[PDB]
């Protein structure tokens, strides 16, 4: 049975954050309008103490963060060194909001380590971006990195794997240097959109070069398609690697209908990557991330959490309280929206054979 | 850097 990260508290300390409020009490309240906490163990989070926090994190961004905290001081001067900012504000209780992700994702990591599952969930987390020293992307911490390091204790090969529409950068750059833990995002990669890094050129550096793949999509992708891409980049890995621990970040702008407007996704064609990366029957840890159709976040993530549980959902949304935010549909499917796909054949096979190319290495 | 967002 799955582990399913969650207290009333986590998801209230959740809801507060700026630039997705109360996306997490949606994706809760979904998820047990379709019943299905009933098929999974329920683990309440620990906050992370100081000390998990800077086994990643430095003790003077730690330290700022928890100052500007206290009263949410948006005004310090020292907060635009640190990444806080208009993308990252220093809001009242962000400290404690982002001690409480980290520490529900390292909890997961740890429920993994002690065989009680083999997929422990956190919805809320997934802040891919946030570096050492430096919030970045609406990430103040990165509990990516944390659960990673967590699973290490354990497993001796961690797969990364990144389905947010953004490059998972603090991740890879936090394991650029390790053959020990591989990164592996798909993103949209031009000029001018967030973070700007990610080419397939990327691949780490000294002892980690080739451990690092990066999948670089323009706007428009779909389902098929970006499964065949998936998939391909995935088998490779899959055999070059080795992995004996996964942890997949699944961030739902990607889907259609998110205001970002770049891809074309269904949460049905996520849940294929899922159900590829599922039946490798590995330890595997599951996140969120980036999601700006709140709606449509939580539609993805329960959907997603039943493909985790093998069960086909009802199509129509069930009563319950965020009901009316469903309209003027009211069901879980969600339709591409009509412009074109901006990912030529060629450019998409070049990636690709060039993928392979790195994997090679991977001894 | 680069905004988000
Ligand atoms: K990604
Ligand atoms: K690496
Ligand atoms: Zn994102």
């Amino acid at each position: 049975v799955p582990v399913y990260i969650y207290s009333p508290e986590y998801v209230s300390m959740c809801d507060s954050l700026a630039k997705i409020p109360k996306r997490a009490s949606m994706v809760h309240s979904l998820i047990e309008a379709y019943a299905l906490h009933k098929q999974m163990r329920i683990v309440k989070p620990k906050v992370a103490s100081m000390e998990e926090m800077a086994t990643f994190h430095t003790d003077a961004y730690l330290q700022h963060l928890q100052k500007v905290s206290q009263e949410g001081d948006d005004d310090h001067p020292d907060s635009i060194e640190y990444g806080l900012g208009y993308d990252c504000p220093a809001t009242e209780g962000i400290f404690d909001y982002a001690a409480a992700i980290g520490g529900a994702t390292i909890t997961a990591a740890q429920c993994l380590i002690d065989g009680m599952c083999k997929v422990a969930i956190n919805w809320s987390g997934g802040w891919h971006h946030a570096k050492k020293d430096e919030a970045s992307g609406f990430c103040y911490l990165n509990d990516a990195v944390l659960g990673i390091l967590r699973l290490r204790r354990k497993f001796e090969r961690i797969l990364y794997v990144d389905l947010d529409l953004h490059h998972g950068d603090g991740v890879e750059d936090a394991f650029s240097f390790t053959s020990k833990v591989m990164t592996v995002s798909l993103h949209k990669f031009s000029p001018g959109f967030f973070p700007g890094t990610g080419d397939v050129s990327d691949v780490g550096l000294g002892k980690g070069r080739y451990y690092s793949v990066n999948v670089p999509i323009q706007d428009g992708i779909q389902d098929e398609k970006y499964y065949q891409i998936c998939e391909s980049v995935l088998k490779e890995v899959y055999q070059a690697f080795n992995p004996k621990a996964v942890v997949l970040q699944l961030g739902a702008d990607t889907i259609a209908g998110d205001p970002m407007c770049s891809f074309n996704m269904t949460p049905v064609g996520i849940g294929k990557c899922l159900k590829y990366i599922l039946q490798w029957q590995l330890a595997t840890l599951i996140l969120g991330g980036g999601g700006f159709n709140l709606a449509n976040t939580a539609r993805c993530w329960t959907y997603l959490t039943g493909v985790i549980l093998g069960k086909t959902l009802s199509s129509e949304i069930p009563d319950h309280e965020f009901f009316t935010a469903y309209g003027p549909d009211y069901v879980l499917e969600i339709t591409p929206s009509c412009r074109p796909d901006r990912n030529e054949p060629h450019r998409i096979q070049q990636i690709l054979n060039y993928i392979k190319g790195n994997l090679k290495h991977v001894v | 850097r680069h905004k988000k967002x």
